[PDB]
């Protein structure tokens, strides 16, 4: 037959309206209780067994360091000083929160380094010094 | 309601014949099928946690029941 | 009365960025 | 009231385990449990402590337009409001009301 | 000492229903599982059986349509996890623009009245059209021939 | 579509409460801490009390979803105390039955 | 009306021979259907002078979760078609001591089956690690750091040292930062430093 | 006196149901639960959530089947599975009856985004347990 | 007479990846009645032995909670309605399970559970020392 199919192109109505008529020869009602289960496991509607807490739910695919070293982030802060010392308690809080993801926990992050920048002339008078 | 005769003569062959069909579910000799092996099979079949006992399901001999 | 000591203030190296990097695979 | 060797190995398990390393009083430490839990209103049961009541009165209604669901209450309030029309007890159109 | 572990056996989400049900046979004393298991219930003729099916099935249809027509009081999901097949259907364009992509969305929607006006628009306006999208409203047009697919309810 | 107005108000509370949780939270945070100068948290106490009045959580009251009952609500089911009484001695509520020893 | 009322047929249960294949009728849980049940099954709290309810129009036999599809017959028939989805468990690991020999670390997982029709439960995430200090390449310098390190996570009358994690959302990511916090903790035992010689 | 889901004694002349009849200290003891689900277990979540549902569809289902019911629903809950079963008269034609099973099944389904089946128990009368 | 002849069993691939060995699986039970556990347990045993899995069935002590509600809509303090919520509970020991053995017999069971019971599965999982753990690197 055809060494390599034009499985790239998609495929016209006609094809697609074809394949629907090759179920249709092999559809037939329910026939017992378990077809029906079948059924909607195969759409989705019921659930997979043995049952998973996890089953269709993973955060961007984010391994474990993701979430708990979040020093890559702070590297527009300051070394030392209080601010650097504000921003470990909240990196060491954020990696103990289970419910918020990586994104949502750069958000956070990322809204420091944005509020010490509008307030870079308080922060000056403190002898404190931000970017 | 009165129960008379034949209402009851009935209610024995039906009892006869489910007592048979019980046995085949679990599996059992019908003809060594006893009537404790009923209330095993129907507690089994038939799970209540109701307090009472006589609120439970039961399946016994119309004599018995009536 | 304030207590303060040397090794008090020295801060912890990261050693999971530096030296345990390795470790987050397999 | 750690010795400097009691003192150092603390303070390298919590390196260790991702606990707090420098010195932190209890009233800054609340920054820690503010971001490891999610705020009060945050909880699935404070924003969601409510039905949609829109959603399920509203679709009861639009339900029994199409007939396929009978409203026994609101059957007896159109009745008893029909029953006032003919009584006289009619509700005056707003704007025009009785006083002016 | 070396332990041997065994190689692990991979099969279906499906797999495990499909083998108890392998367990079981047909029952003769039974009518059809699609019809209700009730004395009063099961059709009592051949005629019944197909006009039991249609009106079950009318009431799907039904039930599909208000979905449709009102899917405000359908969008809260609450499945974990999501069940796209459980979800309101959108059939009409979301893109107002006179542009070539916009006109591919009614092309998938299938809407031979919709594409074949913004077609002959989009021609007027002097914008080129791609031949992959003529071809693709030729293919939606020679099927159905230059006739709306039938629909619940307009 | 709400059973009152105190139930309404509410809920435009929860509402608001939770699109500003995020950003009270993140404000907040300068607040209770020693570390930051005090000027710094001066700041953002103006801050937080220019925030929408209804946006704070402490004006969030827990009422039973099914008559706006203020008070006598249990919190695990959210219906107060008589529309718990009249789904639980129906045997309407799985589980729950009345308590005798 | 040109024909009469409607006629409910009689029950099906009169059909079924005494020698039926029961499985067949109840393949799936399903409600108890007293035209499809053929027992003379009662069950109700009987008046003064009364019998138990019949099984038709019985509403607390509608409430009773029954096991006709579990009948004993159909249970030792549903696990011979199991039989080759399973796999044969290591003759050589014969008792829990050559299991520890082979296997010293193991990790604890929860699953939780609720019904509804949301799956997440947040206890599901939790990990827990143990493992004992003798199966570990340890010697006495680094085993009397490890213990300060970990705290009270080591217990010395069973030498087991247990690692929780609940840090991370998934239960995936939380099995990594237990493998990691054990490797960690071994290296950094080994490790020796110029400020422990203040001991 | 107590006056919660106590059916009060007439001349003997009215039918009660075995649900109707047993007071509230009996929901333990002669009668079951109404409904079946994990909400109310020990440790267990999402209480408040599976009670607002079955108010619902009792709701629901007395205007879906105005007339037909003949005693109180049943509401069963395996994993993601709800069953609804109920038992209706022989009154409406068994052409209405199954309309109103694929509407009810779809319709449920798609508001609550779990698979629904409803079961129906046709009987000839509305059974009397008893004449009070 | 109308049997079928041929049947299509379904396909299990036996892949090359090694299997999980679950050291032990501690499945709990919990639910309002006592004889639909009992129900359950029969159930769950019978499965076990016709797949030769060994089991060990213990009843762990049941838990109540009671709370205290008022009965009259409006005052009337003394006089209360007080409720309980009895959880029993049911738990089943497997020992010695393979990843795939564990997998079908949770999957058999957890598909039949009763309406009103919910379960807890502890699953421990024996597994190696990682290769970094084996010797140290300084
Ligand atoms: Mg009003
Ligand atoms: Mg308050
Ligand atoms: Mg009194």
């Amino acid at each position: 037959t055809k060494e390599a199919p034009e499985t790239d192109t998609s495929p016209s109505l006609w094809d697609v309206e074809f394949a629907k008529q090759l179920a249709t020869v092999n559809e037939q009602p329910l026939q017992n209780g378990f077809e029906e289960l079948i059924q909607w496991t195969k759409e989705g509607k019921l659930w997979e067994f043995p049952i998973n807490n996890e089953a269709g739910f993973d955060d961007d695919g984010s391994e474990f360091h993701e979430h708990i070293f979040l020093e890559k982030h702070l590297e527009s802060f300051p070394k030392q000083g209080p601010i650097r010392h504000f921003m470990e308690l909240v990196t060491c809080g954020l990696s103990k929160n289970p419910y918020l993801s990586v994104k949502q926990k750069v958000e956070h992050i990322e809204w420091f380094r944005n509020y010490f920048n509008e307030k870079k002339d308080i922060l000056k008078e403190s002898n404190i010094q931000f970017n | 309601e009165t129960y008379t005769e034949d209402f009851i003569k009935k209610q024995i062959e039906e009892f006869n014949i489910g007592k048979r069909h019980l046995a085949n579910m679990m599996g059992e000799d019908p003809e060594t099928f006893t009537q404790e092996d009923i209330d095993r099979a129907i507690a089994y079949l038939f799970p209540s946690g109701l307090f009472e006992k006589r609120a439970r399901p039961v399946m016994k001999h119309p004599e018995q029941i009536f | 009365l304030q207590s303060r000591k040397e090794y008090e203030q020295e801060l912890s190296d990261d050693l999971h960025v530096e030296r345990y990097r390795q470790f987050w695979t397999r | 009231s750690l010795s400097e060797y009691a003192f150092r190995m603390s303070r390298l398990s919590a390196r260790l385990f991702g606990e707090v390393t420098r010195p932190t009083n209890s009233k800054s430490m609340k920054v820690v449990k503010l971001f490891s839990e999610l705020p009060l209103a945050k909880k699935k049961e404070t924003y969601d402590w409510y039905p949609n009541h829109h959603t399920y009165a509203e679709l009861m209604q639009t339900l029994r337009f199409l007939g396929l669901y009978r409203d026994e209450h609101q059957d007896f309030m159109d009745e008893q409001k029909r029953l006032k029309k003919l009584r006289g007890k009619e509700k005056p159109k707003k704007g025009e009301g009785k006083r002016a | 000492e070396e332990v041997v572990i065994p190689k692990k056996k991979t099969w279906d989400k499906v797999a495990v229903l499909q083998a108890l049900a392998s367990t079981v046979n047909r029952d003769t004393t039974a009518v059809p599982y699609v019809f209700q298991d009730d004395p009063y219930l099961m059709p009592a003729s051949s005629l019944e059986s197909r006009s039991f099916l249609l009106a079950k099935k009318s009431g799907e249809n039904v039930a599909k349509f208000i979905i449709n027509s009102y899917p405000k009081y359908f969008q809260k999901d609450i499945a974990e996890p999501h069940i796209p097949c459980l979800m309101p259907e959108y059939f009409e364009p979301q893109i107002k623009d006179i542009s070539e992509a916009a006109l591919k969305e009614r092309i998938e929607l299938r809407k031979v009245k919709a594409s074949v006006d913004m077609f002959d628009q989009l021609l007027q306006a002097g914008t080129t059209v791609s031949l992959e999208t003529t071809n693709s409203l030729l293919d939606l047009l020679c099927y159905y021939g230059d006739q709306e697919p039938s629909t619940d309810y307009h | 579509h709400y059973v009152d107005w105190r139930m309404w108000r509410d809920v435009k509370r929860r509402k608001m409460a939770y699109e500003y949780a995020d950003e009270r939270l993140r404000i907040n945070s300068l607040r209770k801490n020693t570390i930051l100068p005090k000027i710094l948290q001066d700041v953002a106490d103006e801050e937080i009390a220019a925030l929408p009045r209804d946006s704070c959580p402490v004006r969030i009251r827990n009422r039973c979803v099914m008559t706006s009952r203020p008070r006598g609500v249990k919190r695990r089911w959210r219906l107060s105390r008589i529309v718990f009484r009249h789904l639980a001695d129906h045997g309407q509520l799985s589980g729950i039955q009345r308590a005798t020893w | 009306e040109r024909p009469p009322r409607r006629k409910a047929l009689p029950p099906r249960t009169e059909k079924m021979a005494v020698d039926q294949d029961w499985p067949s009728v109840y393949p799936v849980a399903a409600p108890f259907k007293p035209s499809a049940v053929p027992l003379p099954v009662r069950m109700g709290y009987p008046v003064k002078k009364g019998v138990p309810m019949a099984k038709e129009g019985n509403l607390e036999l509608l409430k009773i979760p029954n096991f006709l599809h579990l009948t004993p017959v159909a249970i030792k028939k549903h696990c011979e078609a199991l039989k080759d989805f399973c796999t044969e468990w290591p003759a050589a690991l014969d008792s829990d001591e050559k299991c520890e020999k082979h296997f010293p670390i193991e990790i604890d997982s929860t699953d939780y089956v609720s019904s509804g029709p949301s799956v997440r439960n947040p206890r599901a995430r939790v990990v827990v690690l143990r493992v004992k200090l003798s199966s570990l390449n340890l010697d006495d310098h680094a085993k009397k750091k490890l213990i300060k390190l970990v705290g009270e996570r080591y217990c010395k009358t069973t030498d087991v040292l247990t690692i929780k994690t609940d840090r991370c959302p998934l239960r995936r990511q939380n099995y990594d930062y237990a493998v990691y916090l054990l490797t960690v903790l071994y290296h950094e035992s080994w490790n020796t430093e110029e400020w422990e010689k203040s001991k | 006196k107590n006056r919660a889901a106590r059916v009060r004694v007439s001349k003997g002349d009215k039918p009660v149901t075995y649900e109707e009849a047993h007071a509230p200290h009996y929901i333990a003891h002669r009668k079951g639960w109404l409904s079946l689900h994990t909400g109310n277990l020990d440790g267990e979540d999402h209480a408040a959530e599976r009670t607002v549902e079955d108010v619902f569809l009792r709701k629901f289902m007395w205007g879906t089947f105005p007339g037909c019911l003949a005693d109180q629903l049943v509401l069963k809950r395996r994993g993601n599975q709800l069953e609804i079963c109920a038992v209706v008269l022989r009154q409406l034609s068994p052409h209405k009856y199954y309309f109103l099973v694929g509407y009810s099944e779809t319709l449920l389904s798609y508001f609550y985004k779990c698979p629904v089946r409803l079961h129906l128990q046709t009987v000839p009368s509305k059974v009397v347990y008893k004449y009070l | 007479v109308d049997v079928p002849k041929d049947l299509t069993k379904p396909v299990v691939t036996i892949s090359d990846e090694p299997d999980i060995l679950y050291k032990r699986l501690s499945v709990l039970v919990k639910g309002h009645d006592k004889a639909v556990l009992d129900s359950y347990e029969y159930f769950a045993v019978l499965a076990a032995k016709e797949l030769g899995i060994s089991i060990k069935v213990h009843e762990p002590p049941r838990k109540i909670e009671r709370f205290t509600l008022l009965q009259s809509v409006h005052i009337y303090k003394k006089h209360r309605v007080q409720y309980e919520m009895r959880t029993l509970y049911r738990c089943l020991e497997l020992e010695h399970l393979t990843g795939s053995t564990a997998d079908v017999y949770l999957e058999y069971i957890q598909r039949n559970l009763p309406e009103g019971v919910a379960m807890e599965v502890t699953k421990t999982q024996l597994e190696q020392l990682p290769e970094h753990i084996k010797e140290p690197i300084w």
